């Protein structure tokens, strides 16, 4: 079903934390237009009519593989929400 | 619904250095 | 070739009009008789184009849920008539037919009954279509075509008359396909395959036609490998 | 007359043990026990009917 | 939302769901819309919406747009009657033609949805994280165990099972010669020769092997794979193949099946680690190796075995050519014997009643005495019936086969159902003498029909009852989550290993399947040096824990443990892990936030259905 | 009381229409209490057939009497009963009443006579329900026949002596539900009654008495007796159901044939020939396929679509009118005025539409306008078939009342010929039941060393779980007739015996291969292969001839069978046979209720279409019990608010996802 | 050819090593995955010419049964080790080829030490057949011929010597196949074909080249229909 599940888990505490991490990667791609990635460019997730799955036809996978990345850290309460947005609003303009 | 897992914020460590800077920002003068 | 070319299937018939017919190739070498007999069959039975009637026009009845006066029976049973017709084209320029027919009185039309046409030919030509009771006004029209296999009247939708109808397509002309691999005794090979494949067919095309036509079309979909990739 | 009893004359008994043959009253069940022990008694009832249907 | 019929999906695989297209049309016509905008199919969404109101202003560009949209997406699927968690899973879903919902096969039962005309329902989460969580625990390729118990709820159907058990069946017909064969190899080729006569089968009584292994020998198993593709050799034959390191002495289908695991996940070594090859494969060891698998390799690895599996166990079913007969239901000889001693000591009973001696009582509970060790006395005669003369009896097959039947039903068939009881529950005296390959009298049909009237008049009543029971069970323990750290409680309860009253003073070793059930997954409430290993506090009791524990009982090391419980859990509200303990239908201990209460009323009131 | 008449075939509507219940007015009975009566009473015995009552909540509610019991004058059952003198029964039959059946000791029609005299001195008997064996001079009344024993809808299923009831009255219900089919068969092996099923049930026309047809047209019969009379009786064509089906007595007489008194004239709508004929017989094999057979999936061949061998015609009444609100009446119009004239074409005659046309879903059906605003009918969704008869009942009220406010009113009726498609479901007289798993190409699926291959193929792990050994009986019984070409009668307890089924199949088999030899050809090199492992089996005497070891397996029921995709034969001998198979009531549950976005109600915001949009399925309360098992917080969340009641936030999402 | 011929099943291919190879053509119309693999998956099992060991003879070797001192496996496990040996031969006219093999000590006996053949030439020289225990007395000889698919020994018990041991042949190279026809979608149409072949060669050839053959000579067959008789 989905790559390193187990590895993930490893790295996650709880099974639901996990679960709240994907979802707020996925979410923050979206927002701030999809380039909220941090492993796209070499290896990256690719359609099969196309390479359209590169762009976003499914966030999740992106997620899931950012994570099986080190390059993303979840703080359950890592930093102000305020100032997070705040920075990430000025540094992404792909909104 | 769990407050000990239910808000987790992700971050990259380019976020990690913006609320660095962020932080900085605080010196006056 | 004389030992072991010449040790090859006799492509041998027996054919029993042009509609029943039986080859019988032998001596086969290990378990080829099956290993081509099978989809031989498939191919007969699928690939094979043939005609059908295409669609219909009642001249006196717009839906086919209709009844027609001194007509016992009805507008669908009468269509189901018509597809059971078998008819034959004498010509690739033969795809699109309207056959017409016309009958009137205490009459019952039969599928011989039809107007003649120059390139076709009454598979079916005792094909009971009707029975009109008295002054039974039959008169109508089906385009036939020649096509491959099965479409549903919907698909293709053909419309020579918006009062007329399409209707299922049927186009395989083999009516069934089966092929015995019996053990031939060979010198020195008892353990030989003999392969006597008979097919039963409508008569519009005779078994060997079908026959060479799959062989045909399985070669090109052989060919489909000089290209490597 | 009709009460199917198991255990003896002379015999010691556990205080709350069923004289008879048959089924308790949840309350003299407390009272003789306490809390703990009618807790295993009633998950026995429980687990007896789903083992007796098979169920796991 | 929507509802409508269900078909099965042979080809689906459970991770996703048969779907008719025309329904996700309307389902998503949002999405479709802002797709279809997304390329150059309406000029705008509304003159999208016109595009697409129309049957006839389809466009197929329409569906490639479609699948590019749903791509990474799935819905939610559910039967009418919900009753358990499982009553409705996630899937991802797949455009069909068709009327018809498409359905993976195994979870037929999951849902309890035969194919008699019930259709069921579904939805779909819409938000980011909530198609999100509903992927994440929804998805039944996810909810693989049972956490009402721990089983697990995707147990392989009847068909893959008899596939896999005809496959992995070994055979043997006939010896009458020579069988000595362990010590002389003038032995062998003697045999041999009368194997060339018809003086040995194939499956002879071969003392170091039957003909079949001494005759042929295979190093690389492929070998006997294209014997039998030249029909040289048959699935269930005796041969030895030189296996990595061993002459491995099998049938031909259990190194396949063993192949078959092998390739499912890609340690073989395990794979053939964890498997016991050397038995006719049966639902049980299959739900064994399910588990043990899914232990092992985890979520991925054991569905690629599960679906391979349900794949290789269609193709044999199919291939087995096994199909069901009048004549397949063998009457055994030895039954009509028991048949006539039976009737003959009936008719005693009934000439000393006669005269008076037997009260109507006791002439009545004779008569049912000698019918109900009459009828287990022709149940172990059938029985071994199969054992020896029909091991491949289709029906004996099947019902010794966990794939389906009963002893019962086989009796009620190939024998048949003799003692059934009155309108008022007592037992006809004259039992249902007739089977089904017998044709059943009139009066005695007419009888037996007020048994299965009852049956569906209580079957039926069962049903609201447990809706009832659950709703109560909902009503009550709806509060309790796990939300806790270690509960400092230091009370635990000590679980009784021993069934002290089987006789009126026997205390003996309690039933081994109720202690794994009580104790499975535990808190060792102190460390327990049982057998020489130190079962440490605390420690979380896995199976091979249950097993060294019974083993030690076994030895009377123990007759209790010490063991946490939610009992003596201290946490007001919720249940410490410790305090709770372990079972999830993933094996870990529950995770902090989990809703416990909810669970236990499910787990409870739905077996109440069929109670 | 009184409600709608089951008018799926005749036979439901027989059966419907001699049926009893339990509960009514509620004094009598009311619901809370039959565990009692639910039991079938001894007195049932002739009088009540417990296989026949409806399984569920009316369990033990309602049942067909017995077949041969009928009321002597007040509600009281009386039943034929032969009589019996000493040694010599009496043709002679009694109804009894059930408590003066008491008063004797009632004989079982199975015992054999040698006439008016038993042929057994020890014979079972029903002294007062109980099984007596006792001599024949011990019983006053002798069971007239089984039939008696049960309702009419029980005596239908041939081989009821080897199945049992849970599954049988299964069937039995399940035989109400059938729907007359566009091609009507008779089963391969009959009860007996069907004959006398039509005629009871006016499907078919029959007529008076000897004469001659003086005319057959397709909607009238002009018939000339031989009393010199002649009367002409219109023939019903098609006919609408209370379920929208077809109505039609087959024309079975030509023009100027003599007819004798009773004669059946025109074959009802379910009927053969004046038989009962619904469903069809196709050639089945029983084997397990791989999952299109998975516990009741049935397995179909392509050839029974290609044939006109499974389909019927469905009959829609759509209706709407016109009103004169005080905002202004609602005209029926064809004015659509905002945007689009072009599918008003359609709508022929202004309001009304023109007539015998397809229609597709949205498609206008009856034009007006509200305040002016647009306001008219339009196709349904889901599927409409050929306009077929409209019915305009303006203010010209000539018999009618149109209701208050109804400016007018307008009735429309399409059909649609619906052909059996990949959903539907079928199943047999036996009980056995199921929903069609899927047609497959019939190029490579399974077929005899004759190249003529089954119809169906079934999941064989069904019958063993269920008791019901008769549906196999039948098999071979339709596989016998195949090659016999001909049909049989076997009562249900008292026709065939395996002997003469054995008999028959040595007969069908000499038949089947004596032939195959006169084609020149005897046994193939896989036939010799699996009979050899037939053999290894035990199925076949080792050292029979292929031909003689071949044979017994016929006999046996199976024979061999070749594959069709990979072509190679079947190992396992297989039986099959051709099987009366029905398909069952389709009913609406069958279509897709798939509603997107659409309508909501007034006074809340709950969803809810209908005739404009699907409409929001029901989500139940036990469904959020489960989402809760599940950690579902913020999809729960969507569902209540985005999906159950906000108006606001709904389209708010609405307008996200655009 | 863009709709229907561009409509033609990709010959795609990815070979890992000679051995095996994945092998997918799609898509493909009703009824020809299965119509092509079955056919052609059973002539390449034994269609395939290879190279197999005729048989076999130790000189001290005169049972089966029997163990040589110095050498601990028994004469089962020898053939066995030596049936997977696989070879190749140079040209045609290595129809027969008798390699010889002497060793005595306590050695380790593989592919190796045999006597080197000008025109054949073994893809396994490592293959270990045996171990030389202590001065152990080995001389043997292989008759190996080019053959195609299995041969069982006893049908052939090809004797060089009357102690020599006949030997199971399986001369194709291609250790199995496995094909499945997987359904694929194009726009239009769902139900389409793609037929994915996977196989496994012992070395011989790689796949691709056994491929090759099989539709080379299966084409051929084709051509055992032109003259009618
Ligand atoms: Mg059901
Ligand atoms: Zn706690």
């Amino acid at each position: 079903a989905e790559p390193g599940i187990d590895k993930l888990f490893g790295m996650v505490d709880s099974k639901y934390r996990l679960t709240v991490v994907v979802a707020k990667r996925a979410q923050q791609l979206l927002r701030h237009g999809f380039k909220n990635t941090v492993l796209e460019p070499e290896e990256r997730p690719k359609m099969q009519t196309l390479e359209g799955l590169f762009d976003d036809p499914n966030a999740v996978t992106w997620a899931m593989k950012e994570l099986l990345t080190g390059r993303l850290v979840f703080g359950e309460n890592l930093v102000p929400e305020d100032r997070l947005q705040k920075e990430m609003e000025r540094l992404y303009p792909v909104e | 619904g769990s407050d000990f897992v239910r808000f987790t914020q992700v971050v990259d460590q380019k976020t990690l250095k913006a609320i660095e800077e962020a932080r900085k920002e605080a010196v006056e003068a | 070739m004389l030992d072991s070319k010449l040790k090859a299937p006799v492509f041998t018939v027996r054919t029993q009009g042009r509609e029943y017919g039986e080859f019988v190739l032998e001596p086969l070498e290990r378990g080829f008789g099956v290993t081509l007999g099978n989809p031989l069959r498939r191919i007969l039975l699928s690939s094979i184009p043939g005609t059908a009637v295409t669609s219909v026009y009642i001249e006196d009845v717009l839906h086919e849920f209709s009844t027609i006066p001194g007509v016992k029976e009805d507008v669908v049973e009468i269509i189901l008539n018509l597809k059971e017709l078998v008819v034959r084209f004498l010509n690739p320029s033969l795809q699109t037919v309207t056959l017409l027919l016309k009958a009137e009185g205490p009459k019952e039309v039969k599928a011989r009954d039809f107007l003649p046409v120059a390139d076709v030919e009454i598979m079916n030509p005792d094909l009971h279509i009707a029975t009109l009771e008295e002054g039974g006004r039959l008169n109508m029209e089906v385009r036939v075509d020649r096509g491959v296999g099965y479409v549903p009247a919907e698909k293709h939708g053909i419309k020579d008359r918006i009062n007329a109808i399409p209707v299922d397509a049927v186009f395989s002309p083999v009516r069934r396909v089966a092929f015995q691999v019996e053990d031939t005794r060979l010198g020195q090979r008892t353990d030989l395959d003999k392969l006597t494949l008979r097919i039963w067919t409508d008569g519009s095309v005779t078994p060997l036609e079908a026959l060479n036509q799959a062989v045909e079309i399985l070669r090109e979909h052989l060919t489909y490998f000089s290209n490597p990739q | 007359k009709e009460a199917r009893l198991l255990v003896k004359d002379g015999d010691y008994v556990e205080a709350g043990q069923p004289l008879t043959r048959g089924a308790i009253d949840p309350h003299q069940l407390l009272e003789a026990k306490g809390p703990e022990a009618v807790e295993r008694y009633l998950v026995e009832e429980i687990q007896k009917v789903y083992r007796a249907q098979g169920v796991k | 939302s929507g509802r409508s019929v269900i078909v099965v999906g042979p080809q689906l695989k459970l991770h996703q769901c048969g779907l008719p297209k025309r329904m996700a049309l309307e389902l998503f016509k949002p999405f479709l819309l802002k797709k279809m905008e997304e390329k150059g199919i309406a000029p705008n969404v509304k003159a999208a919406r016109r595009m697409l109101e129309r049957q006839r202003d389809i466009k197929d560009e329409v569906w490639d747009a479609l699948e590019e949209v749903i791509h990474g997406k799935v819905v939610l699927l559910n039967r009418a009657p919900t009753l358990h968690r499982l009553g409705i899973q996630a899937f991802q879903p797949v455009l069909v033609e068709g009327q018809s919902i498409q359905l993976h096969p195994l979870v037929c039962e999951a849902f309890n949805a035969d194919f008699d005309g019930d259709q069921m329902a579904v939805h779909v989460p819409l938000s980011s994280f909530a198609q999100a969580e509903a992927r994440i625990q929804m998805l039944s390729a996810h909810n693989l165990l049972s956490p009402a118990s721990g089983e697990p709820l995707a147990k392989p159907s009847r068909d893959i099972i008899l596939g896999l058990y005809y496959i992995t069946q070994v055979r043997k017909e006939k010896k009458g010669a020579g069988l000595e064969f362990a010590t002389p190899e003038e032995a062998l080729a003697a045999h041999e020769r009368g194997e060339v006569a018809l003086n040995a089968p194939i499956k002879v009584a071969g003392r170091e092997t039957s003909v079949g292994r001494l005759k042929y020998v295979f190093a690389n198993p492929d070998e006997a794979l294209l014997a039998v593709a030249h029909g040289i050799v048959d699935l269930q034959d005796v041969v030895t193949v030189r296996y990595m390191g061993k002459r491995l002495e099998t049938s031909p289908g259990r190194i396949l099946f063993a192949r078959i695991v092998a390739e499912a996940v890609e340690d073989e070594k395990v794979a053939w680690e964890l498997i016991q090859l050397d038995v006719p494969q049966e639902k049980n060891s299959l739900k064994d190796l399910v588990y043990q698998a899914f232990l092992r390799l985890g979520m991925e690895k054991t569905a690629r075995l599960l679906d391979a599996l349900k794949y290789y166990g269609f193709t044999f079913s199919t291939t087995s050519g096994i199909t069901i007969g009048i004549d397949d239901a063998v009457i055994p000889e030895e039954k009509k014997q028991y048949l006539e001693e039976a009737d003959r000591k009936l008719l005693q009973i009934e000439q000393a009643y006669e005269m008076g001696f037997l009260t109507d009582r006791e002439r009545y509970d004779q008569i049912l005495q000698l019918w109900t060790e009459t009828t287990e006395k022709v149940t172990q005669a059938v029985f071994k019936n199969f054992e020896e003369n029909y091991p491949f009896n289709p029906l004996y097959v099947m019902a010794q086969s966990g794939a389906r039947g009963n002893p019962q039903q086989i009796r009620q068939l190939c024998g048949l159902r003799g003692l059934m009881q009155k309108p008022s529950g007592e037992t006809f005296e004259v039992p249902v003498r007739s089977s089904f390959r017998e044709g059943l009298t009139v009066l005695e049909y007419f009888i037996s029909s007020h048994g299965a009237r009852k049956g569906g008049a209580d079957t039926a009543l069962r049903t609201a009852d447990s809706g009832y029971l659950t709703r109560k069970l909902v009503d009550v323990t709806h509060e309790i989550v796990v939300r806790e750290a270690d509960c400092g409680t230091t009370n635990y309860i000590s679980v009784p290993l021993f069934q002290p009253d089987e006789v009126t003073r026997s205390l003996r070793l309690r039933k081994r399947a109720d202690i794994e059930a009580g104790l499975y997954g535990r808190v060792l409430a102190r460390e327990v040096e049982v057998l020489g290993v130190r079962l440490e506090e605390g420690r979380y009791l896995s199976m091979d824990d249950v097993h060294l524990l019974i083993k030690a009982a076994e030895a009377g090391e123990i007759q209790e443990v010490p063991v946490r419980s939610p009992l003596t859990c201290q946490t007001r509200y919720g249940v410490c892990q410790k305090c709770y303990g372990y079972d999830l239908s993933m094996a870990r201990p529950v995770s902090i936030g989990e809703a416990v209460g909810i669970v236990a009323a499910q787990s409870i009131g739905e077996p109440g259905t069929q109670l | 009381l009184s409600q709608f008449k089951d008018e799926t075939n005749p036979l439901s509507s027989l059966r419907h229409k001699r049926r009893i219940s339990a509960l009514g007015p509620g004094g009598l009975t009311r619901e809370r209490a039959g565990f009692d009566v639910r039991d079938v009473h001894r007195t049932h015995y002739g009088r009540i057939c417990p296989v026949e009552t409806p399984e569920g909540a009316n369990i033990g509610l309602i049942t067909s009497l017995a077949a041969y019991a009928r009321v002597d004058e007040l509600g009281f059952i009386r039943t034929p009963y032969r009589r019996v003198v000493g040694g010599v029964v009496t043709d002679e039959v009694v109804y009894m009443t059930a408590t003066e059946e008491d008063r004797y000791t009632i004989a079982q029609a199975n015992t054999p006579l040698e006439g008016n005299r038993i042929a057994a001195e020890r014979v079972v008997a029903r002294r007062k329900g109980e099984p007596v064996i006792v001599s024949p001079e011990e019983v006053e009344f002798m069971d007239v026949s089984p039939k008696q024993v049960f309702s009419v809808n029980t005596n239908l299923i041939p081989f009821l002596e080897h199945d049992d009831a849970n599954r049988a009255l299964m069937g039995s219900n399940m035989q109400t539900q059938a729907v007359p089919l566009i091609r009507a068969q008779a089963p391969v092996v009959m009860t007996g009654l069907e004959e006398r099923v039509v005629r009871d049930s006016l499907a078919a026309l029959y007529a008076e008495e000897d004469g001659e047809v003086a005319k057959v047209d397709g909607n009238r019969i002009v018939v000339r007796y031989e009393d010199g009379r002649l009367v002409e009786y219109p023939l019903r064509r098609f006919y609408r159901s209370n379920q929208g089906t077809a109505l039609d007595q087959r024309p079975r007489v030509v023009v100027g044939q003599r007819v004798r008194k009773g004669d059946l004239l025109a074959d009802g709508p379910a009927s053969e020939n004046g038989f009962l004929a619904l469903g069809q017989n196709v050639l089945v094999a029983i084997m397990p396929f791989d999952g299109y057979n998975f516990e009741d999936a049935i397995v179909i061949s392509e050839e029974l679509l290609k044939r006109d061998f499974y389909t019927s015609i469905h009959i829609e009444r759509y209706e709407i009118e016109a009103r004169d609100t005080k905002l202004g009446p609602e005209r029926i119009t064809r004015d659509i005025p905002h945007l689009s004239e072009a599918a008003l074409r359609d709508l022929d005659e202004e309001g009304v539409v023109r007539i015998g046309a397809e229609v597709k879903p949205g498609d206008i059906l009856v034009g007006r306008t509200s305040f002016v605003k647009d306001t008219s009918l339009r196709v349904p969704p889901g599927e409409g078939g050929i306009v077929v008869r409209t019915v305009r009942l303006r203010r010209g009220d000539p018999g009618v009342e149109l209701k208050p406010g109804v400016r007018e009113v307008v009735r429309v009726y399409v059909a649609q010929k619906r052909k059996l498609q990949v959903g539907d479901k079928l199943a047999n007289r036996h009980g056995n039941k199921g929903v069609v798993a899927k047609i497959l190409p019939v190029e490579d699926m399974p077929h005899l060393p004759d190249g003529t291959p089954v119809d169906v193929i079934l999941n064989p792990l069904g019958v063993p779980s269920r008791m019901n050994l008769g549906q196999i009986l039948e098999t071979h019984l339709g596989l016998a007739g195949y090659f016999l070409g001909q049909r049989y009668i076997s009562p249900i307890f008292d026709g065939a015996k395996e002997p003469e089924i054995k008999e028959l199949l040595a007969q069908a088999f000499e038949v089947y291969f004596g032939k195959r030899k006169g084609e020149g050809f005897g046994v193939d090199k896989r036939e010799v292969e699996v009979l050899r492992r037939a053999e290894k089996l035990g199925l076949v005497t080792p050292g029979k001839t292929p031909e003689e070891q071949l044979k017994e397996l016929f006999l046996q029921g199976k024979v061999v069978l070749y594959d069709g995709r990979t072509g190679e034969p079947i190992e396992g001998p297989i039986v099959v046979g051709q099987m009366f198979i029905m398909k069952l009531y389709h009913m609406v549950e069958d279509k897709m209720h798939a509603r997107s976005t659409g309508p909501y109600s007034l006074i809340t915001q709950q969803p809810l279409g209908g005739k404009a949009q699907f409409g929001g399925q029901r989500f139940g309360e036990m469904e959020v019990w489960a989402l809760e098992a599940y950690g579902a917080a913020h999809t729960l969340q969507e569902m209540l608010t985005l999906k159950s009641d906000d108006i606001e936030g709904r389209n708010a999402a609405y307008e996200a996802i655009i």
